[PDB]
């Protein structure tokens, strides 16, 4: 609620979610700030389209919007042998409105360490009208080296596909 | 000889003078015409020794800029509550406390005019309240009443300034709040009357109306102030020689290590130990900086820290006596915002003032500073700063700027718990961040 | 008779750009220098002159230089004539102006009253709050619709919403007015205030100000925060008191005096004001030069001698800091991630050591870097943080030392003595380089791209020996990995280091004993990085299999175990071993990677690795 | 630390001298001498130690 | 009627946003929200009558972007002669395929 | 203003006209017998030294705070004076004015507002104030210098309206004569005027104790914890009426200077009462270090404090300064 | 708009001044006659109206014969006339959603 200039009234304004319909958030581990506005999004989920009445008026918007999010162990992956509530600092509820907690590992392997270690370094290789459209075939070129569908058409038919 | 238009006269010797007695009560009675007849006696009276020799500055150019008087400490008064309605036109003696100035508003001693025709440039008088017109053409024989404009920024002005006061509340009987008078000034009296010092000015008396509706010329509590003839304040040096001969032989003195050493304790107890920092950071080196690299300075920061009531003040009181241009510190009255990067809202105009910090403000002297055991940690954040590149570097949204600072420190601790109790690591007891330990 | 005094100056000063100006022939300083201000114009199409207060002073010995300063506030509309007539007589859309420069005397803002009003008067000071850029007319073409609205009219004076002067035919005059948008030149202006400097106030005494209108190409020049010269005609400026809505202190009683005009009965005061005309913020074989110096041989090892006279010793620390003085690689893959731009490197040590003499260095030396402590880290600064409400405004961006080492190498140090809070923000301002905020008020990003360089404390102030820096970092793991190597800075007290150091010493902190001979200078090598920072050197040869066999190698040693240490130098350190590489050849000028230039990059940090292990 | 405060400081000395100048002042018979002080030190003895009961 | 304030993300920065005005026409309302980043493709129509009142009146004039278009927060500004437009038309080829 | 003259330098012809209310008008410069009914006539103007000006004070009452009833607030008046009544009146006078009646016109915006509002004042006819050195005052002083009794009896005469405690009630009748410390003549501006401090926390109201001396010592002005706190203790800035506003008012020490400053609630607005009682302690610098001046006046005043202690009571057994603040204030 | 019932014309004016005459006119003050004026708004006794609402109110004009009666929190009861006054739609031009009959009581 952002409050009014001398002749106005106390209106309501959006923050991220409500612009957000089909987005992004992040929550890792503001460990402070953690238990300030961990209240405030667990009850987007739960209590889907969720609006407030501080001060003002008493509405409830709608917002169908999506979560992801990049939580970070403290340390190392495997902080131990012990479960996940032994691992992450959250606890259950909040936790329990996921699907599925993607976890990764790697200790020592050689066959597959290169397969990421040739891979990442030819990446770094990859550093007039006529001449407009021939910079664009040798852009389409240099995503085409296996051609795996590439972005100009691949985004297009995802905007059709959600609507 | 040296061309000035000011005679500060005493204006105390009609009355110890056997005549211009009569004189001297219609100049407390009339003091507007008896200026500005004497200012012709002045200039003419010059003229009677110039008439003497004839090979004085030309006789020509000190006989063409006006010169003026300036009577004062004439009588006395005693404050503001005795400004009767009857003085009218007199002579005022007061004495308060200037508070606040204003920049120089023009007056409007000449005027311009041109009408549409190919070329007129007259300047007509004014000399009073009221600026007067033609309504006819000019500068040809035949043209109708035509627009006369006028061409505001050709024709010359002087200077004016308001002063506020308010008087020092001397005697005054524990009810009575301090009230306000107004000043104007006319002459290079300007720049002089800074605002924050005792004064004692010399002044007559006036009264002006005032118009009710802003908009209409309809009047009828007037407005009065004082119009100043002389002001007088509450009470690279010019280097001699004969001072430079008598600090040689002092210079010449192999007691000045010692003379020194006494001198700077009129009452102070022994403890030669600090007067050879105390006296040495005054004598604070010079600015021995290089064209390409280095950027170093000879500036020390001594500081004292142990025993409670060893005259902890007073030295340094002392120290802020013998330093013409240095700053005090305060106890509280500053914070990590309330020393520079300021966002204040003035009465004046509501809008943006940058002033200094009181460490840069002793640019040229000691920066004194005490209460360190008890400063908080929101600031104590830049004096670190100050102590290694000699600036402050202001984070505000109003501007950027890594100005410096040409400033000298001294520091003041205090014990916590009674005493500097040996036997211990002195350390532990104040407590302190190492870094600047360094 | 005034008039022919005008005509007068006007030829006087045009056979001044027709006379020559210079002393000197041929050796340097081409005669008739006008004619080229006139040539240099008519290519970039700038319209401006720049003329200076000697020229003309030395040339009348002083009988035209003052008369100029007491006639063109009058006389604007006659040097500008007069140039106007030698330019078609030389040259064949023009609008001009007249910029004098450079007069002798430099007053301060409290000497300005009575002789300042038409005069020419140079003023110093700082400028604050600055203003947007609005159109400004000097000339219409406006008249009423009673019959035909095509009279130029003149005098567009401070009230200029009124042209009614000669009307065309035998029409109704003064009736309307219509300013159109198709015929009348506009220039373009901004309003700012100034303040007094920091050096010349006598007390803490409300230090004063005044206001100046800047109208030609010194529009957006004067950037608010410096010591700022002027050029100098002083004006005064009314109030006409409009058609508008609208029509403590005795202000206007000069005004009084100021009533009965021939329109209506008011009181039209004044307040002195500044009009500028040109601003100024004083606070060949060198192109071959550098020819020559890219042709030689040890100048890596000529650079690295020559970095700083305030330390000894030390070859490694000063490999490091210039490479991050440098600049890298940016470019990166094609629809996605940018990758890192460059190298970050701290230093620890034990302080009041020579860890402070290269923070010293850096912050003059580099390009507009900055410097802060960080201990102010919960108001704003290190820790972005948005404003409060202010002026009609909540939700502003905020300032910080961080977001404006835009081609700066931002320095910061003590990591120790903040809080918890800031160490995942510039954790997260360090692997991608931007940052986002979206505190109480709506989202932001901005992309600070960023080089950061530390110096923070060991956990004792001594450096243990026989342990690992895994307890001496006195950080946390995930920002260690996500940093480069520090190359700590070790101690002994040996007796023959001392004196040495000791005579190094002292011939610096002489008055003058430069007897040291850095084979560069500080802007000779500033221009020679200038000259290095323009290439996009790319490797083409077989060393990538060279290259993936060492890390392979490398990486199976610092794994010591299924549990144990996890500084575990992954995938992340590739990226700085190939971006230090094209770095250190950014050095010496080759464009292609040998096989043996990364060499040295192993071990540097192989010697880093044995500093990580025991 | 048990009871007592300060240790003996010459500002406590320097006002021991202006409290009896000032009984002195309201009981003026010209007597500056050992009795008037002992005037004086009888109040300080007894301002003290009002925390022992 | 959208006052609009500057971005700030290209923008030398440590100072103050700056404040312009927009108005709109008939089939372009409320297509942008209070909150994200647009450009737009106007004109620069420079109607007033000289009539201002929190400076002093002047020869002075004020600016109006009299808008013909607006798309909407875009990224990744590498292109050179696609993915400026959310152009989003697909009838007979791309449809078919 | 009670009478006009215009001259209009050609006749000299001095027009009066009787004063109205406070707006009016002058009149034209073709209306009189001389300088008029010519093609030429005098423009009029103004004379300051021909026109007599009379005195004019404002003031406003309130009501006893006794006849009150039990319901409402008081209400203000407004009068006015004339003749030479002025200068004697003051801010806290238990004082009567007799005085004439009469409403007044508004002339302001009369048609849409102001009616027929009437917004009067009385107007002043009388004032009978109430309640006010070897100069036929000496009998009383040789009372004391024959009756002696110094020690006892003038410690039984201040405040004999307690139980015990003649050691603290001769603590402070010395502290009521003060004296100059020492001519000093060259720059050693040294200490003056000791300060007590008082704790404990009895049942017996020790508040009506000390200011009981204050309300009858000499310029000894009372404060609290509230109102006047260590930020508005000295001088400051602040809002006035429509006339001369940013004046320098005061809280206690700007006006008190070398009396009683008795003060209560220690623990009261500590933020600034901590900076404002060493600021006394320190020897004249009572100033104001804001961002209108930096004027600094005098310091002579000394301090009577009384410090309550922590809950209940103060423990003896336990340590002390459990309750007091300031270690660096009282020890040194 | 105090005669309580009849719309009489108004006289625009505060005080006349030299009836048809040329004489001063002077004004006999004891002789004028005065009469007070005040207003007061009155909320709702919020347990009888039902819960749908915040208090309400209007306000009433009373004479002094029972001036000063009225603390403020009484369980008052008046009894008087309703009336309007005060020009709707003429006074100002094209008076677009502004009232210009307040409710009134001048009562007993």
């Amino acid at each position: 609620v952002r409050k009014d200039p001398i002749t106005k009234e106390w209106t309501l304004e959006g923050g991220a979610l409500v612009l957000a319909d089909k987005g992004v958030c992040l929550i890792d581990e503001f460990d402070k700030m953690n238990d300030q506005d961990r209240t405030s999004i667990h009850e987007a989920m739960e209590q889907q389209s969720i609006s407030i009445s501080k001060a003002g008026i008493v509405t409830t918007l709608q917002a169908r919007c999506s979560i992801i999010a990049a939580a970070n162990p403290n340390g190392g992956r495997y902080n131990s042998t012990l479960p996940l509530a032994q691992n992450v600092s959250l606890t259950e509820p909040i936790l329990s409105r996921f699907d599925i907690l993607c976890v990764v590992r790697d200790l020592v392997d050689e066959e597959a360490d290169e397969r990421l270690a040739t891979f990442v370094v030819d990446s770094h290789v990859r550093s007039q009208l006529n001449a407009r459209q021939r910079r664009l075939q040798r852009q389409r070129k240099k995503e085409e080296e296996i051609s795996p569908i590439p972005q100009e058409l691949l985004m297009k038919y995802i905007h059709y596909a959600r609507t | 000889e040296l061309g000035t238009s000011n005679l500060n006269l005493d204006a105390r010797n009609l009355l110890a003078y056997k005549q211009t007695e009569d004189l001297y009560h219609q100049l407390l009675n009339y003091p507007q015409e008896v200026i500005s007849i004497m200012d012709q006696t002045i200039k003419d009276c010059m003229v009677s020794l110039i008439v003497d020799n004839n090979l004085d500055y030309d006789l020509d150019e000190i006989e063409t800029k006006f010169y003026k008087v300036r009577p004062y400490n004439v009588g006395s008064c005693k404050g503001m509550r005795e400004l009767n309605p009857n003085d009218i036109d007199k002579l005022i003696n007061l004495k308060g406390l200037v508070l606040r100035s204003t920049p120089v508003i023009p007056d409007m001693k000449v005027a311009f005019f041109k009408c549409n025709v190919c070329d007129h440039t007259m300047a007509v008088e004014i000399d009073r309240g009221v600026i007067q017109e033609p309504a006819r053409c000019e500068r040809i024989d035949c043209n109708e009443p035509n627009s006369m404009s006028l061409i505001h920024n050709r024709c010359s002005f002087a200077d004016k300034q308001v002063i506020k006061l308010q008087e020092t509340p001397d005697f005054v009987p524990d009810g009575q709040t301090p009230h306000s008078i107004s000043l104007c000034v006319y002459d290079e009296l300007v720049d002089s009357c800074r605002a924050g010092d005792r004064i004692e000015v010399t002044g007559t008396f006036r009264s002006i109306p005032i118009r009710a509706n802003s908009r209409q010329r309809v009047l009828s509590l007037y407005k009065t102030y004082v119009d100043v003839v002389h002001v007088k304040k509450v009470s690279v040096r010019q280097i001699t020689d004969q001072d430079l001969a008598k600090i040689r032989e002092v210079a010449a003195r192999e007691d000045l290590y010692s003379l020194l050493a006494r001198s700077i304790a009129p009452s102070i107890y022994e403890l030669e130990d600090v007067k050879k920092g105390i006296l040495l950071q005054l004598f604070g080196g010079t600015n021995k900086t290089f064209t390409k690299g280095g950027r170093y300075r000879g500036d020390i920061n001594i500081l004292l820290c142990g025993d409670p009531s060893t005259s902890k003040s007073q030295i340094l009181q002392y120290v802020h006596k013998i330093t013409p241009r240095g700053v005090y510190t305060s106890g509280k009255g500053s914070s990590a915002v309330g020393l520079t990067a300021y966002i204040t809202r003035d009465v004046d105009t509501k809008q943006l003032v940058l002033e200094s910090g009181a460490l840069v403000l002793s640019d040229g002297g000691v920066c004194c500073i005490d209460e360190f055991d008890k400063m908080s940690d929101s600031t104590r954040s830049v004096l670190h700063e100050v102590m290694e590149q000699q600036t402050i570097s202001i984070a505000k949204a109003g501007i950027i700027t890594t100005l410096n600072a040409r400033s000298s420190i001294l520091a003041s601790a205090n014990p916590i718990g009674s005493r500097y109790n040996p036997n211990l690591p002195v350390t532990e007891n104040i407590d302190l961040p190492p870094p600047l330990l360094s | 008779v005034d008039d022919v005094t005008g005509e007068k100056v006007r030829e006087a000063f045009e056979q001044f750009l027709e006379d020559f100006s210079v002393q000197s022939t041929d050796t340097g300083e081409v005669e008739k220098v006008y004619r080229a201000q006139i040539e240099f114009m008519k290519i970039y199409d700038l319209n401006t002159i720049y003329i200076d207060y000697q020229h003309l002073s030395m040339r009348e010995n002083g009988a035209l230089a003052m008369a100029i300063s007491e006639q063109y506030y009058r006389f604007l509309p006659f040097l500008q004539k007069g140039l106007r007539r030698v330019v078609r007589k030389y040259a064949p859309e023009r609008v001009f102006q007249i910029s004098f420069f450079n007069l002798p005397t430099v007053h301060r803002i409290r000497d300005i009253r009575s002789e300042k009003i038409g005069s020419l008067l140079s003023i110093s000071g700082t400028v604050t709050r600055t203003s947007e850029v609005r159109p400004e007319l000097y000339k219409a073409s406006f008249t009423c619709d009673m019959c035909r609205a095509i009279v130029d009219n003149v005098e567009q004076s401070f009230k200029y919403t009124e042209p009614t002067f000669c009307p065309n035919p035998s029409c109704e005059n003064r009736a309307f007015w219509t300013l159109n948008v198709t015929r009348s030149r506009f220039l373009d202006w901004q309003k700012v205030r100034i303040q007094e400097n920091a050096n010349e106030i006598p007390t803490g005494s409300m230090p004063r100000t005044l206001d100046v209108i800047l109208r030609g190409d010194s529009v957006e020049r004067a950037k608010p925060g410096d010591r700022c010269k002027f050029t100098g005609v002083e004006i005064v400026v009314p109030d006409v008191t409009q058609l508008g809505l609208p029509g403590k202190t005795t202000e206007g009683l000069n005004s009084g005096v100021t009533g009965l005009r021939s329109l209506g009965v008011r009181d039209l005061t004044y307040k002195i004001s500044f009009l500028a005309c040109h601003v100024i913020s004083i606070g060949s074989d060198e192109i071959n030069e550098l020819k020559e110096m890219v042709k030689d041989e040890h100048i890596y090892d000529k650079l690295v001698r020559s970095i700083a006279p305030a330390v000894f010793g030390h070859e490694a620390v000063k490999k490091g800091i210039l490479l991050q003085m440098l600049g890298g690689v940016h470019k990166s893959t094609v629809e996605g991630i940018k990758l890192r731009g460059d190298i970050n490197i701290c230093v620890v040590g034990d302080p009041s050591t020579s860890k402070s003499q290269f923070l010293k260095y850096v912050v003059g030396f580099a390009p507009r870097s900055v410097y802060t402590s960080g201990k102010a880290s919960s108001a704003a600064g290190l820790t972005a943080a948005v404003v409060r409400d202010e002026e009609g405004g909540d939700y502003t961006i905020e300032a910080g030392a961080l977001m404006l080492a835009d081609n700066g190498i931002c320095c910061i140090d003590e990591f120790d003595k903040m809080d918890i809070s800031d160490q995942v923000a510039i954790h997260e301002a360090m692997e991608q380089q931007t940052i986002s905020i979206a505190k109480a008020g709506i989202h932001a990003t901005l992309n600070a791209r960023t080089s950061i360089l530390a110096a923070a404390n060991p956990v004792g102030g001594r450096y243990n020996r026989k342990l690992s820096l895994r307890g001496n970092l006195n950080m946390t793991a995930p920002i260690m990995s996500r940093f480069d190597l520090f190359f700590v800075i070790l101690d002994d007290c040996n007796e023959k280091i001392d004196t040495e150091l000791a005579s190094h010493i002292v011939d610096l902190h002489m008055k003058r004993d430069e007897a040291i001979e850095p084979p560069f200078s500080a802007e000779q090598l500033r221009r020679y990085i200038k000259y290095a920072r323009t290439f996009k050197p790319i490797l083409t040869k077989e060393a990538r299999s060279y290259l993936v066999e060492k890390y392979k190698e490398l990486r199976k040693d610092d794994a010591q175990g299924f549990s144990r240490s996890s500084y575990r130098i992954t995938v992340r350190q590739l990226e700085s071993m190939i971006r230090l590489s094209e770095a250190i050849a950014r050095a010496n000028c080759v464009d292609e990677i040998t096989p043996s230039f990364i060499a040295e990059a192993y071990d540097l940090l192989r010697q880093s690795i044995i500093r990580v292990d025991v | 630390s048990k009871f007592s405060f300060g240790q003996a400081t010459p500002r406590t000395l320097l006002g021991i001298i202006r409290l009896s100048q000032a009984l002195a002042k309201l009981r003026l018979a010209d007597m500056v001498d050992i009795d008037d002080v002992e005037e004086a030190l009888r109040l300080v003895r007894v301002s003290k130690e009002s925390l022992y009961q | 009627r959208v006052t609009l304030q500057e971005a700030p993300g290209t923008v030398p920065p440590g100072r103050l946003p700056r404040h312009r005005e927009v108005i709109l026409l008939a089939d372009l309302v409320d297509v942008s929200k209070p909150g994200e980043e647009v450009e737009v493709t106007g004109i620069y129509k420079n109607n007033y009558d000289g009539n201002l009142n929190a400076k002093n009146g002047f020869p002075v004039f004020a600016t109006i972007i009299e808008a013909n278009s607006i798309k909407r927060r875009e990224g990744n500004t590498a292109n050179e002669g696609e993915e400026g437009l959310d152009v989003f038309s697909w009838t007979e080829e791309e449809e078919r395929e | 203003v009670e009478v006009i003259a215009y001259t209009c330098d050609q006749c000299g012809y001095e027009v009066f006209q009787e004063v109205n209310s406070r707006t009016f008008t002058p009149l034209s410069e073709c209306t009189s017998e001389e300088c008029s009914q010519n093609q030429t006539k005098g423009q009029l103007f103004m004379s300051t030294r021909a026109s007599k000006f009379s005195a004019f004070q404002e003031c406003k009452i309130q009501e006893l705070s006794q006849q009150v009833p039990v319901g409402h607030i008081p209400r203000s008046l407004n009068i006015h004076v004339n003749g030479t009544l002025v200068r004697s009146l003051s801010p806290g006078d238990i004082v009567d004015v007799t005085g004439i009646f009469l409403p007044a016109p508004y002339t302001g915006f009369k048609a849409l507002k102001a009616g027929l509002l009437t917004e009067t004042y009385l107007e002043a006819q009388f004032v009978r104030q109430h309640k006010k050195l070897t100069s036929d005052v000496e009998e009383r002083v040789m009372e004391l210098i024959t009756s002696g009794d110094v020690y006892n009896r003038l410690a039984k005469s201040i405040a004999p309206e307690i139980y015990g405690n003649l050691d603290v009630k001769k603590a402070l009748l010395l502290l009521l004569v003060g004296g100059v410390d020492k001519r000093v003549g060259d720059g050693m501006k040294i200490r003056g005027d000791i300060n007590v401090c008082l704790m404990g926390d009895p049942g017996v109201a020790k508040s009506q104790l000390l200011k009981a001396i204050c309300k009858i010592s000499p310029r000894g002005v009372y404060t609290t914890g509230k109102g006047s706190s260590g930020v508005g203790l000295t001088a400051a800035v602040m809002k006035d009426p429509v006339t001369d506003e940013m004046i320098l008012e005061g809280g206690a020490l700007v006006l008190a200077d070398n009396g009683i400053c008795c003060i209560d609630e220690f623990d009261k607005m500590d933020e600034s009462d901590r900076t404002a009682i060493h600021e006394v302690m320190e020897q004249q610098t009572i100033s104001i270090s804001k961002a209108g001046i930096n004027t600094t006046l005098n310091a002579r005043t000394s301090i009577l404090a009384a410090a309550n202690p922590l809950y209940g009571r103060y423990n003896p057994r336990l340590s002390p300064l459990d309750n007091i603040n300031l270690p660096a204030a009282l020890l040194s | 708009a105090t005669t309580t019932l009849t719309t009489r014309i108004p006289t625009p004016a505060i005080y006349p001044t030299e009836d048809t005459e040329g004489n001063k006119l002077t004004t006999e003050y004891g002789y004028s006659t005065f009469i007070d004026h005040q207003r007061i708004t009155v909320q709702e006794m919020p347990e009888m109206a039902p819960a749908g609402q915040l208090p309400r109110s209007i306000d009433v004009i009373l004479d002094d014969d029972l001036v000063d009666k009225t603390k403020p929190g009484d369980r008052v009861n008046v009894v008087g006339v309703f009336k309007s006054l005060g020009a709707g739609g003429m006074n100002q031009s094209n008076s677009n959603t502004l009232i210009g009959f307040k409710t009134l009581i001048l009562g007993n």
